[PDB]
């Protein structure tokens, strides 16, 4: 889950 | 990796893997890498005010636990260290440089990783 939130944080 | 185990005693069964390698260690490598590229995109994005936050240089220690309890996780982490050294990012480098001190079978201190 941490990884996916960091993914979506990089998209922004 | 278990080849000497197969010659020492005639072992013809496959060695087993770690689950936390799949779910913790390699996702932790990928944790560090995607945060790396995030602060890279942020640096390439303008409007950063005074006193910017550095890259998180804290180290999750279950990562180092897998380094120092699993030879496969050990050596793949070593080659990850060599690869990021080729990328030469000081922040992640000194982030993960602690914990490499205690590693499995002295593989961090073996001929291969030291030479590379």
């Amino acid at each position: 889950e941490a990884l996916q939130k960091k993914f979506n944080k990089l998209k922004k | 990796q278990g080849a000497w185990d197969m010659i020492d005693s005639q072992v013809f069964k496959e060695p087993k893997m770690e689950v936390e390698l799949i779910t913790r260690f390699l996702p932790m490598l990928m944790s560090f890498l995607v945060d790396d590229y995030t602060f890279n995109v942020d640096q390439k994005l303008p409007a950063e005010e005074k006193a910017p936050v550095s890259y998180p240089n804290t180290l999750p220690e279950s990562f180092t636990k897998f380094l120092q309890e699993q030879r496969m996780a050990c050596e793949v982490g070593l080659y990850y260290v060599l690869h990021i050294t080729k990328q030469r990012n000081k922040n992640a480098l000194l982030r993960l440089l602690p914990g490499l001190v205690e590693t499995f079978g002295d593989l961090a201190f073996g001929d291969i990783f030291l030479h590379l």
